[PDB]
């Protein structure tokens, strides 16, 4: 789990890595961690898998339900602080700490939420066990007043050196950059290092290797009237 | 009208008729005053002598609440001390909690919000007692009145009951020979003289005069009675000006 | 041990060209002693096929529950089940027992009615939704299998190369496990009709 | 006005009397008659037993309360009980808790509200019993009335219920005589018995219907009855 | 008649009960007004001095609910502060919840939901006041919230209310239509504070003074009452008319 | 982690550092932990942060309905509400708060909320890690109804020793300058002050 | 369940001739961090009683903040009371005594223990002792914690028992516990240089003797040793 | 004690499933599907309006002309773009998606035409 999180002038960017695992198996190849609270509020989401996904979904209906109340965009701070309440009631059990960006009218906005219930906002911030890999670019080479496209290389080399480094993270990088006053331009699979790669040999059986005791078709379609 | 038989109903007056008679009942009360002075209050109470077999001083009108809230009321006597004992209900949470005795301003907007929904629900009756009350907390010293309307205001003179007239009357010399309001020992005199000339629309029982105050030059703004010698020469100037 | 590996048990799927495949061994077991050389945990729901692994008696549990919602859904909404909906239903049941979770690993396999897209989805124990379409694998010798099914499968079969495939990874894993050996059943399922096939393999 | 207005405690009538109220108070104008009086360091009842017949027993309207505490009704029996075994409660809660009796002006305070809760309330019952409290605190001997309105007032002498017109002149007459006395439980005792003659149309003298009570600083609470009765009848 | 009384649906399917809340709210006869400067939203309302029993000054109208939010009342007093209440709480509450100062927008849309449920409970009678909510708002700056007792709420370039509400009008519509905007002209806020007072004058036909009148003052991050002696800076040139 | 507040003649001055670690990794170290309870009351966070925050937010609210309904909370009243679910609550919830607050009639005001929960006014409060290395030299350095200028001077000596003791101490030492003036911030950097 | 943060100590207290006697330094401790140096542990209600509360300083205000509310409480109905029915140290005892037991049955207990002193309406010297588990009872003498070892030896000298208590003057008296907090303080760490004294007699009613120290330090037999060398 | 709900809906709306759809839902609780139904004083003269000109085959385009010709029935002193409310449910705007770049999700479905919309349309009539 590598995550980052970048201010930029006109924005922000969010990535982190697809590559998914359950213990030290590869679940997945590629999944999007990147998850949608609302259009132009994304987060990404590390800790135990399934609370990360649930609580996205809880909340995600009460924010909706906010916007359409209001007939107004809610605060990047509104989704924060529904977030942190919910997580504090069971004292982290519930164990989701996600980077919470977004851009709104107000502005652009990087914090992070831990499941104990604790926040800091970060100019840049990173997350996951790959946070300290991250996070040693950013801190080598971040500049004040990064450009967009500044931002974008300086990011997208930092999730390198996760990969490298952290076993769990991996494959293509998703990027999703959130501009002011514009659709968030989800960059699907902005990186890919190598991909999945076709066996020397191959695995066709020729047919009558399965051998067949016996057989009953079953009919799930509808019986005649008649 | 059947919005005599429904409480709670919007009549095309805008008040319910059984608010309006909760009012009444006020007036049938006794004469009760209360004079705003320069550094404290004064509340003065005409209570009517019923007979020998009466016993002075010992079913007093005048309560304390508080330790500062100087408490006395018009009207149905049973409804209104369920009232004054649900005030030092709500006036203790506000010390615990906030660990500071309540603004008198803040005592009257939590009244008012009791008061409020009594009226506002079929269930429970209104409440008919108009109640003066204050005394010196932290921004000093106030008189306010709370209506069973539930209206309640600032004031520099209270007046109710049926003398109410006269009252007012001999209060307005009050505001014109001091805007500040008189020295609060001299207000006990007046007072008296108040409550006496008013206990002649009221002469067909006897009465006593009963005094309080809150005052932070004389009382070092804690409640007291006013008793002893203060209180029966208080009395003497009033039966000297009305000979 | 944790109640789900008493009775482990396996399900594999893998899609192929307009079908999909969902298949299982038929040992029951509750430690050391084996209990039935029979025993079926994929159900149907519709077009929709549902194979549960894992603690038998959560697994009857289960099963009961998700009939009884399914059922509501056909009815009131008056259009069959989709796979789409269906990985969801499974995920939001899952989730309600946090503490102390479900011990089961579900497994989704069906075709969408509305494009003939192939679908498969798994689970675990806390209702995790895994994506992946190439193959999914569920028990306790899951494990085992993800290992067959990365080398054998390839992108691309035709449903009569799927069944020999599918059936040589259930076969293998079954014996190196302890708790599946007895028996095999295959769906392969395709969106005109279902073949079931129970295999002839070793029995201890 | 049967209905209507005034039909039900919430409704006002125009000028907001409740005609009910009275009705409450005719009650104890029914009640069995009863003359309290006190002097400073004695309180005494005197209640008339009530009887259906010869061979019905006279029966006690006198009810102890508390060691130190009791009280005598006139009106609607049922409120009384509920009204009563409450006096009880409270008495008990003070005891233990803030080590003192329960005095008696702070018991009433609370019997007010009581009263008052059910007149607020849509339903329920005012209680429509008025009822003599007698008690012996750390203020010595005090009597009260409670009235079916809720109003406690302390009062050197007072009867209710049936004619009470004779016992309540001779009180206002020997008002000043039993305050002086003092120190003397018989004498005060005495002066109880002769107001009740007032009051009855001679209905019974007799041992046998006169229960008198007595606490003071001096005797607890005790019932008299029979031949300690007799020695001031 | 008991088709007066009913809290559901009368014959008319169109409540005697809201008709009669309408007629409650002209007891006081407080005509009040409520302007949009450019960058600044004035409200002004009757301060009655009464007799001498009474402070002037502690007889008020308008209120400071939270920060930016004022709220001038319209109709009875008790049940004014009955819904005062519940307005503050709600500004508060909101707050807590979402970590960001309420708009005005939602808070008078929460009251219309409170409104209409008063109706649907059978014990309670239906409040029977205006709230007029005036801010400087944090998105769509000066505005103008007006809410009836039956519930009915709708925006407003500006209003007034009262009896004599009518008289007012014409003169705000005139105006709006020659400057061709529907700003109060000047980027000052004070001299738009005057030309309010002057326009309230002119329609009622009654000079008020410093003690016949109150104002409030919406600004940027604070709601806040004028002094006494404000009010006459404005006051005196146009006094001579 | 170490926070502290001074009286001095015209107000109180709060100060604190900024650093917060997580392990031996520093978390952040820009953390903001003076936080607006009230217009001239706020208040230093330390020990948990996940529920200093959570506290501060509920107070916050609290003091609001305070202000509009029973007129404006003094620096007192403050200290009780937060005493209040402090001590209800002193198993649960780890809480070093101070509550400091500025009346014009008072002038500074500091009240200290230990973990057990109890208000105590002080001239001058410490907490947090740093405190402890401190505790000394900031007695036989108090001074009471002090300039402002060397009000911020304190601040800065005795910090640059708690760094130097304790290296979870340190980043920006941000204020809130509390007098009838206002509400103004001033930071001062590392490199400012520990070379001083 | 509570358990102690913030810590309290000794008390010492006794009978006399005409009215009793209370005394405790002025401490708020956090363990071995003598954190808070004057904080006063000596609670007066009225002149009637003072009461003296050692162990936590958080529930010492819990309770004194109850103690202010039960003023009023008394107050209220029947206010020409003054020595009726108007509080006594017994009063105040049963209170606290009944609450804190049922805070115990919560198995979470206030954690403090708690002299009631003071001069009951008779006239007669009231001394009761109650403390978190609720262990009730009355002694000519009586002490806490580090006082019940070492300064309740010294007061049993003089005060026996009951007969000795009419011979025990308020001057010796004075005398015996102002002496005996010097040793308290030599000894114990805890106990600091500052104290206050609380005088409840039936005749002069509250004497409250704030600040004065503990002076006449022995060092005369620090400069003897040495030691090893 | 609690009153049918003062209003009577149309809710009109778009699925996959089941297409474009519509419909009617009464405060009793009863709800019909509908090729065309109208509500409000003027709901007999619109009804019988969309029957002469109108049927589901034809396509939308023509609808909002002739809805807009429909409602000018009811009132003509004021029929201008700002008093006037029209909105289609009808293809995607993967414009209004608002998180571009992912194509699958559908776009909103729902469309509110402004005031200056309503004009052009009414040149088109």
């Amino acid at each position: 789990t590598t995550i980052v999180g970048v201010k930029f002038n006109n924005g922000v960017v969010i990535a982190a890595d697809t590559r998914s695992t359950q213990g030290p198996i590869v679940a997945d190849k590629n999944c999007a961690k990147l998850h949608r609270i609302s259009p132009k509020i994304w987060c990404a989401g590390a800790g135990t898998a399934a609370d990360t996904e649930a609580v996205t979904q809880l909340i995600g209906s009460n924010i909706e339900l906010h916007s359409l109340y209001t007939s107004r965009e809610p605060r990047v701070v509104s989704a924060l602080q529904m977030l942190k309440q919910h997580l504090f009631k069971y004292q982290g059990h519930i164990g989701a700490y996600l980077i919470v960006a977004g851009v709104d009218p107000t502005g652009s906005h990087l914090f992070s939420i831990h499941a104990h219930g604790s926040t800091d906002v970060g100019y840049y911030l990173s997350l996951g066990s790959g946070s300290l890999a991250a996070m040693a670019v950013l801190e080598s080479h971040w500049k004040q007043d990064l450009t967009k496209e500044e931002a974008i290389k300086l990011a997208s080399d930092a999730i390198q050196a996760g990969i490298w480094n952290d076993l769990g993270s991996g494959s293509n990088v998703d990027v999703c950059v959130m501009e002011i006053g514009k659709d968030a331009e989800y960059l699907r699979n902005y990186l890919t290092p190598n991909v999945r790669e076709e066996k020397q040999k191959s695995y066709k059986f020729p047919r009558g290797t399965t051998a067949v005791l016996k057989e009953s078709i079953v009919n799930i379609c509808d019986i005649q009237e008649e | 009208t059947g919005y005599d038989l429904s409480n709670s109903v919007f009549s095309p007056d805008g008040r319910n008729f059984q608010v309006e008679y909760a009012v009444k009942a006020v007036e049938n009360g006794t004469t009760s005053i209360g004079i705003k002075c320069n550094d404290g209050v004064v509340f003065a109470v005409e209570k009517l002598i019923t007979s020998k077999l009466l016993v002075p001083q010992k079913n007093v009108k005048i309560q304390v609440v508080d330790r500062h809230i100087g408490c006395v009321y018009s009207g149905l006597i049973p409804d209104g001390r369920h009232l004054v004992n649900r005030g030092r209900e709500e006036a203790a949470s506000f010390k615990k909690l906030y660990k500071t005795p309540i603004p008198i301003p803040a005592f009257a907007d939590r009244l008012g919000q009791y008061v409020q929904a009594h009226t506002l629900y079929n269930s429970v009756r209104p409440f008919g007692v108009s109640t003066i009350f204050g005394g010196v907390d932290k921004n000093g010293a106030h008189l306010y009145m709370l209506e069973p309307s539930g209206s309640y205001w600032g004031y520099k003179g209270a007046a109710t009951g049926k003398g109410r007239q006269s009252a007012k009357a001999e209060l307005e010399k009050l505001v014109d020979h001091h805007p500040e309001g008189l020295s609060a020992r001299e207000a006990v005199k007046q007072a008296a003289k108040i409550i006496y000339l008013a206990h002649e629309d009221n002469k067909e029982k006897d009465f006593e005069l009963e005094i309080s105050w809150c005052s932070l030059s004389e009382t070092n703004g804690l409640h007291k009675f006013v008793k002893g010698d203060l209180l029966q020469e208080a009395i003497d100037f009033a039966q000297k000006e009305i000979n | 041990s944790d109640p789900s590996s008493i009775n482990g048990g396996i399900v594999v799927a893998m899609t192929g060209k307009d079908c999909v495949a969902i298949a299982c061994d038929l040992r029951l077991g509750s430690q050391s002693l084996g209990v039935s050389n029979k025993f079926e945990k994929i159900f149907h729901y519709g077009h929709v096929f549902l194979g549960i692994t894992g603690l038998a008696t959560d697994v009857t549990t289960l099963n009961e529950m998700f009939r009884y919602k399914t059922n509501l859904y056909k009815l009131k909404e008056e259009r069959a089940i989709e796979p789409e909906t269906f990985t969801q239903l499974v995920s939001s049941s899952l989730y309600e027992r946090r503490f102390g979770p479900y011990f089961v690993g579900p497994v989704v396999a069906g075709i969408n009615s509305k494009s003939g897209k192939p679908f498969i989805a798994g689970f675990d124990l806390i209702g995790c939704i895994d994506e992946a379409k190439d193959f999914i694998v569920s028990g306790t010798a899951s494990d085992q299998l993800f290992g067959m099914c990365e080398s054998l499968y390839e992108p691309n079969l035709e449903p009569e190369d799927l069944f020999e495939t599918i059936s040589q990874a259930l076969l293998n894993a079954a014996d190196r496990d302890a708790l599946s050996g007895w028996g095999a059943v295959v769906y392969i399922i395709k969106k005109d009709e279902v073949v079931k096939r129970y295999l002839k393999m070793r029995q201890d | 006005f049967r209905n209507n207005y005034d039909g039900d405690t919430v409704t006002f009538s125009p000028t907001g009397r409740l005609f009910q109220v009275e009705y409450a108070l005719e009650a104890i104008k029914q009640g069995s008659v009863t003359v309290g009086l006190r002097s400073n360091t004695h309180a005494v009842l005197v209640a008339l037993k009530r009887n259906a017949d010869e061979l019905s027993s006279y029966q006690k309207k006198i009810i102890k309360c508390d060691e130190h505490m009791g009280l005598s009704l006139a009106g609607l029996a049922p409120d009384a009980r509920v009204l009563s075994n409450y006096l009880r409660q409270q008495c008990n809660y003070s005891s233990l808790v803030f080590n003192r009796k329960l005095a008696v002006e702070r018991a009433g305070h609370l019997l007010c509200d009581k009263a008052q809760k059910n007149t607020q309330s849509y339903g329920g019952r005012p209680y429509g019993v008025g009822l003599l409290i007698i008690g012996y605190d750390k203020s010595g001997a005090h009597l009260l009335e409670f009235q079916p309105s809720g109003n406690v007032t302390e009062l050197y002498g007072t009867a209710i219920g049936a004619r009470s017109q004779g016992a309540k002149t001779y009180l206002e007459r020997t008002l000043d005589t039993f305050i002086k006395i003092d120190g003397n439980p018989d004498e005060l005792i005495k002066a109880g018995v002769e107001a009740i003659s007032q009051s009855l149309r001679d209905e019974s003298l007799t041992v046998d219907n006169l229960s008198i009570a007595i606490v003071g600083k001096d005797t607890p609470f005790t019932i008299y009855d029979g031949e300690a009765v007799a020695k001031y009848i | 008649g008991y088709d007066r009384h009913i809290t559901i649906f009368s014959p008319e399917g169109r409540l005697y009960q809201v008709e009669y809340a309408f007629k409650a709210t002209n007891q006081t006869n407080i005509n009040s007004l409520a302007v949009r400067g450019k960058d600044c939203t004035v409200v002004i309302s009757q301060k009655k001095v009464p007799d001498k029993l009474l402070d002037p000054t502690t007889v008020s109208y308008i209120f400071c609910i939270s920060r930016t939010i004022g709220m001038v009342v319209n109709g009875p007093i008790p049940d004014a502060r009955n819904a005062a209440l519940r307005a503050k709480a709600e500004a508060a509450e909101f707050r807590y919840k979402y970590g960001y100062d309420m708009p005005c927008d939602v808070l008078a849309k929460r009251m219309a939901n409170l409104s209409q449920i008063y109706t649907q409970r059978a014990y309670m009678r239906p409040l029977g006041v205006i709230l007029t909510f005036v801010s400087v708002d944090e998105e769509l700056g000066p505005s103008i919230y007006k809410t009836d007792p039956a519930g009915y709420y709708v925006g407003y370039k500006a209003t007034a209310t009262g009896p004599k509400q009518q008289e007012i009008t014409t003169n705000l519509e005139n105006h709006f239509k020659k400057s061709k905007i529907d700003h109060i002209n000047e980027e000052s806020w004070e001299k738009v504070v005057e030309f309010a007072i002057t326009h309230m004058i002119d329609a009622l036909g009654t000079e008020f003074s410093k003690n016949d009148l109150e104002v409030g003052v919406a600004t940027k991050d604070k709601f806040f009452t004028l002094s006494a002696e404000n009010i006459e800076e404005r006051l005196v040139a146009i006094a001579e008319q | 982690t170490s926070i502290m507040a001074v009286t001095f003649k015209d107000g109180v001055i709060l100060g604190a550092d900024s650093r917060t670690t997580t392990g031996a990794y520093i978390a952040n170290r820009v953390t903001d932990k003076l936080t607006r309870v009230h217009d001239k009351i706020w208040c230093c966070r330390s020990g948990s942060a996940a529920d200093t925050q959570a506290i501060a937010d509920i107070v916050q609210y609290h003091l609001e309905l305070y202000t509009s309904q029973y007129g404006t909370p003094s620096t007192e009243t403050a200290a009780s509400v937060f005493k209040e679910l402090c001590y209800e609550n002193k198993d649960n919830l780890t809480a070093g708060i101070i509550v400091a607050g500025y009346d014009d009639k008072n002038k500074g005001e500091v009240y200290t909320i230990p973990l057990g929960g109890s208000v105590h006014k002080l001239p001058y409060a410490i907490a947090g890690s740093g405190s402890t290395f401190i505790y000394g030299y900031c007695d036989k350095n108090f001074r009471e109804n002090m300039s402002k200028e060397e009000t911020v001077d304190f601040i800065k000596h005795s910090l640059s020793q708690a760094i130097k003791w304790d290296g979870s101490s340190g980043g920006v030492i941000r204020m809130v300058v509390l007098t009838a003036a206002g509400v103004e911030r001033l930071i001062f950097y590392p490199d400012e002050y520990e070379q001083l | 369940t509570q358990q102690p943060i913030v810590t309290g100590t000794s008390v010492i207290s006794m009978k006399y001739d005409n009215g009793v006697i209370i005394a405790a330094d002025n401490l708020g401790s956090y363990g071995s961090l003598l954190r808070f140096n004057g904080v006063e542990r000596l609670i007066p209600v009225g002149d009637n009683t003072v009461v003296g509360i050692s162990g936590d300083i958080s529930d010492m205000q819990h309770i004194e903040r109850l103690l202010k509310d039960l003023v009023t409480e008394n107050a209220y109905d029947n206010p020409l009371a003054d020595a009726e029915e108007a509080l006594e140290p017994s009063y105040i005892f049963e209170y606290l005594a009944t609450v804190m037991y049922q805070r115990r049955s919560k198995m979470n207990p206030l954690w403090n223990a708690i002299i009631v002193a003071g001069v009951q309406s008779n006239g007669d010297q009231f001394l009761r002792y109650v403390n978190l588990l609720g262990v009730t009872y009355s002694s000519p003498t009586l002490a806490t914690g580090f006082g019940a070892h070492m300064a309740n030896p010294l007061l049993r000298k003089v005060v026996d028992r009951e007969s000795d208590i009419p011979k025990t003057t308020v001057q010796v008296a004075e005398e015996a516990i102002v002496n005996a907090m010097r040793v308290l303080y030599y000894r114990d760490a805890r106990s600091s240089r500052n104290f206050s004294l609380a005088i409840i007699d039936k005749n002069t009613g509250l004497t409250f003797k704030k600040n004065l120290q503990v002076e006449n330090m022995k060092w005369d037999f620090a400069k003897d040793i040495k030691g090893y060398g | 004690g609690v009153r049918p709900f003062g209003v009577s809906l149309l809710i009109a709306g778009h699925d996959e499933f089941n297409g474009f759809s519509l419909y009617q839902v009464d405060p009793s609780g009863s709800y019909f599907p509908w090729k065309a139904t109208a509500i409000g004083k003027g709901s007999v003269a619109a009804k019988t309006f969309l029957e002469k000109r109108w049927n589901d085959e034809l396509e939308l385009e023509d609808a909002i002309h002739i809805a807009l010709l429909t409602l000018k029935e009811s009132v003509e002193g004021e029929f201008n773009g700002d008093t006037i409310e029209l909105a289609i449910i009808g293809d995607e705007n993967p414009d209004l998606l608002g998180y571009t770049g992912i194509p699958t999700d559908k776009g909103p479905r729902f469309r509110k035409l402004t005031s200056q919309e309503i004009n052009d349309r009414l040149e088109a009539l």
